[PDB]
C-alpha cells in the first residue's frame, strides 16, 4: 500500500538513480546532491519504481504529482484488479450437535459466496472415542449442502498425529461450474 | 514606556514598529494543529498566500504526522519558503490542541522567523453542532 506523494527532504538511500521532470535520465548521484535540485528548481521527488534494485526517483511539480495519481484513480475504477483471498478457520468437534452444525454450516455458505477459503478442522470430542470413519463424514455432509457452489481444494489429513483432521474448501471455479451444470442437465433432461 | 501583553489596537497610534512596519502589516502564520496532522500557511496582511507546509507534504504517512517532530519539520519547510520572499516577523495564529501546536512554533523559529505574538483561534461553539458519539476505546 503506497501513494504517489513526495518523499520529502529525507532520503533513506545514499545513492539514487534520479530522473528529470521531463523524463530525462540525470543518472545516479549522491543523496546530498539530490536535495540541491529540489531547491534550485523548487520540485518534489517521488519514487516511481521501488522494485528496481537501484533506487529510482523522479522529481516533478506538485501539479504533476496530482495528475499522476488522478489517473491511477481511474485505471483501478475502469479495470479493478483485486484478487486477494481471505482465509477463514473453523475448529469443530466430532460430537458437535446438529443444531450447531447447521449454524456453522450456514456460515460457510456465506464465506464460499464471497470467494473465501475455509479451513475446517475437526478434533476428538470431549471424552469420546471415535475413529476417522465418521469423523471424516462431516466434510462430505457439509459439502453436500453446497453441491455446485463448493468443492474441495485440499483433502482430509492427519495434521496432529491423527487426532485432528483439516480440510480446505473453495468456491467452484467458473469453468468447473459450467462442467457441473452440463452434467446435471444430461441426467434428468435426457432421461 | 513599559511592556503590555495586549496587542496594539490598529486605530489608536502607537510606537511599536517591526522593521518599519506596523502590527497590522506583519504577515500571519496560520497553524491548524489537528490530532493527526499539522498544516501551516503563512499569509500577508492582505491575505496573499506566501508559503504552505504540512506533515503530509514533508513526506510523512499515517501516524507519523501526529507527532511533534513532523510539525517542527513542517515549520522549517514553511519558514524557508517564506524567508525567500522577505518574511522575518510573523503573527502566529494557532488553531487546535494537537501535538504540533507548540512544536510548529519552534520550527518557524528554526527557519529564521521571529514570533512577535501568539494568537489562539481554536473553534469553540456556543452550543452549535452535535459531536460524534463517545467511543469505548
Amino acid at each position: 500500500k503506497t501513494a504517489f506523494s513526495n518523499v520529502g527532504r529525507k532520503i533513506s538511500q545514499r545513492v539514487i538513480h534520479l530522473f528529470d521532470e521531463k523524463g530525462n535520465d540525470l543518472g545516479n548521484m549522491h543523496r546530498a546532491n539530490v536535495i540541491r535540485l529540489m531547491d534550485e528548481r523548487d520540485l518534489r521527488l517521488v519514487q516511481r519504481n521501488t522494485s528496481t534494485e537501484p533506487a529510482e526517483y523522479q522529481l516533478m511539480t506538485g501539479l504533476q504529482i496530482l495528475q499522476e495519481r488522478q489517473r491511477l484513480r481511474e485505471m483501478e475504477k475502469a479495470n479493478p484488479k483485486t484478487g486477494p483471498t481471505l482465509r477463514k478457520e473453523l475448529i469443530l468437534s466430532s460430537n458437535i450437535g446438529q443444531h450447531d452444525l447447521d449454524t456453522k454450516t450456514k456460515q460457510i455458505q456465506q464465506w464460499i459466496k464471497k470467494k473465501h477459503l475455509v479451513q475446517i478442522t475437526i478434533k476428538k470430542g470431549k471424552n469420546v472415542d471415535v475413529s476417522e470413519n465418521e469423523m471424516e463424514e462431516i466434510f462430505h455432509q457439509i459439502l453436500q449442502t453446497m453441491p455446485g457452489i463448493a468443492t474441495f481444494s485440499s483433502r482430509p489429513q492427519a495434521v496432529q498425529g491423527g487426532k485432528a483432521l483439516m480440510c480446505v474448501l473453495r468456491a467452484l471455479s467458473k469453468n468447473e461450474e459450467k462442467a457441473y451444470k452440463e452434467t446435471q442437465e444430461t441426467q434428468e433432461r435426457d432421461t | 514606556t513599559k511592556f503590555s501583553i495586549y496587542p496594539p489596537i490598529p486605530g489608536e497610534e502607537s510606537s511599536l514598529r517591526w522593521a518599519g512596519k506596523k502590527f497590522e502589516e506583519i504577515p500571519i502564520a496560520h497553524i491548524k494543529a489537528s490530532h493527526n496532522n499539522t498544516q501551516i500557511q503563512v499569509v500577508s496582511a492582505s491575505n496573499e498566500p506566501l508559503a504552505f507546509a504540512s506533515c503530509g507534504t514533508e513526506g510523512f504517512r499515517n501516524a507519523k504526522k501526529g507527532t511533534g517532530i513532523a510539525a517542527q519539520t513542517a515549520g522549517i519547510a514553511a519558514a524557508a519558503r517564506a524567508k525567500q520572499k522577505g518574511v522575518i516577523h510573523i503573527r502566529v495564529v494557532v488553531k487546535g490542541l494537537g501535538p504540533g501546536r507548540l512544536s510548529a512554533m519552534h520550527g518557524l523559529i528554526m527557519g529564521g522567523l521571529e514570533v512577535i505574538s501568539i494568537t489562539d483561534n481554536t473553534p469553540i461553539p456556543h452550543n452549535g453542532c452535535r459531536p460524534r458519539k463517545a467511543r469505548k476505546l
